[PDB]
């Protein structure tokens, strides 16, 4: 099923080229530079495409319980909304066990989006029900 | 006025140390300066920075409040040393080396 | 009589003292070899899957 | 209200990680596993926290029979003992159980 486009960027090199960012952690910096790498190349900077496979996937996820590793990403009815290129790179993280990162990658390539954009987020916390005076206050 | 700068959440907790998880990376946190930890919306927990790792992760050393720790609490940054209050109010007195008093029966250095 | 009666044992607690500081200094040894195997980290082991 | 759940991850020994999806609760909360698994009542307390998502906890009775996907379930609280003048010549457990085989524990209040 993957795409030899998709083929060539995995097992080629792609970690030693120039980003937006120097990006620290352990795994998932590759987990994200990927992410980013296919979404600059041959996405052609469809940035939110993947930013809503991620959200795609919690919806996913929630519905089917924590046990989603065991079956196989591509092959299943319910992962049928989200990108191949998602789902090359949630097969290799389930080749690699760091399937507990998953957090931890939406996180970098949320920043790396943000960074090639140039759009910097605010996360504000009012109420239990919006106010628009203190909106606009705030 | 007074906005509290954060740099990551609690990513683990091994009894009286702990580790931080980063947020984003172009933040950067000094070297044995204190830490904060919001372990509620009313107290705080203070903490020092030991060790810096090439994953950005943090190695802390906690002081209090360790038993309120969970993971995933908002990590906070004071940029500042750990200092203590001084002065001769404080002799004729038990007392934390956090500087609290200890009962019985402004300037820092 | 009596001096080779404290003589073997202090033969005896002598190469005790010996084996143990060194079994000590060997387990000093591994105890650092493996906090730098921990200290070390894994790498990606990329591959194809499919 | 609902109690959390939480699931296997890995057993080394009597310690387990368990991988809980909201949110880990605190050091030294205990979490039951009902004895239709395990063949036996097992509560196991919390340790320490590895990542977020995941917590090791240590085990109380013996980690025969785990296995790796056992449905986990946070009581919310320490481990609770009795407490009182009901306690007061009896045998007790690790976990306050009696058993001397006398009777029900006539307790009032569990302290952690």
């Amino acid at each position: 099923v993957p795409s030899p486009k998709y083929i060539e960027i995995y097992q080629s090199d792609f970690s030693r080229n120039a980003y937006p960012l120097e990006l620290l952690g352990g795994s998932h910096v590759d987990f994200a530079k990927l992410l980013y790498s296919f979404a600059d190349q041959v996405e052609n900077k469809k940035f939110e495409v993947y930013v809503e496979d991620f959200k795609k996937l919690d919806s996913i996820i929630a519905e089917k319980g924590p046990f989603w590793a065991e079956e196989k990403i591509f092959q299943s009815p319910t992962f049928q909304g989200l990108s191949e290129g998602f789902k090359f790179i949630l097969g290799w993280i389930q080749s690699e066990g760091a399937i507990d990162r998953l957090e931890n990658v939406r996180l970098a390539y949320k920043e790396l989006v943000n960074e090639a954009r140039k759009e910097t987020t605010a996360t504000v916390i009012v109420a239990k029900e919006p106010s628009g005076n203190d909106l606009a206050e705030i | 006025l007074e906005a509290k700068q954060k740099i990551g959440f609690v990513h683990g907790i091994d009894g009286t140390i702990a580790t931080i998880a980063p947020a984003a990376s172009k933040v950067t946190v000094p070297y044995n300066t204190v830490l904060e930890i919001a372990v509620s919306a009313t107290n705080i927990a203070n903490a020092l920075v030991f060790n810096l790792e090439k994953d950005g992760s943090i190695g802390v050393i906690l002081l209090d409040n360790i038993s309120e720790v969970r993971s995933g609490q908002d990590v906070y940054a004071t940029g500042s040393l750990l200092k203590i209050p001084v002065g001769f109010h404080m002799l004729g007195k038990i007392i934390n080396p956090l500087g609290k008093e200890i009962p019985t029966g402004t300037k820092l250095g | 009589g009596n001096i080779t009666g404290l003589m073997q044992l202090a033969d005896y607690t002598y190469n005790k003292t010996r084996k143990e500081l060194i079994t000590a200094e060997l387990l000093e040894i591994i105890g650092t070899m493996t906090a730098m195997h921990a200290g070390k980290k894994v790498g990606l082991k990329k591959t194809e899957f499919w | 209200d609902v109690k959390q759940v939480g699931y296997v991850q890995q057993i080394i020994g009597a310690v387990v990680d368990v991988t809980f999806t909201d949110s880990v609760p605190p050091v030294l909360t205990a979490l039951t596993v009902d004895a239709k698994e395990t063949g036996t009542l097992l509560t196991m307390e919390i340790v320490q926290h590895l990542d977020t998502k995941t917590a090791r906890c240590i085990c109380m009775s013996s980690t025969d029979m785990l296995r790796l996907r056992t449905p986990v379930v946070n009581t919310g609280s320490q481990i609770t003992v009795p407490v009182g003048e009901a306690t007061l010549g009896r045998i007790f457990n690790v976990m306050g159980d009696a058993i001397d085989q006398r009777g029900p524990v006539k307790n009032k209040v569990r302290w952690p």
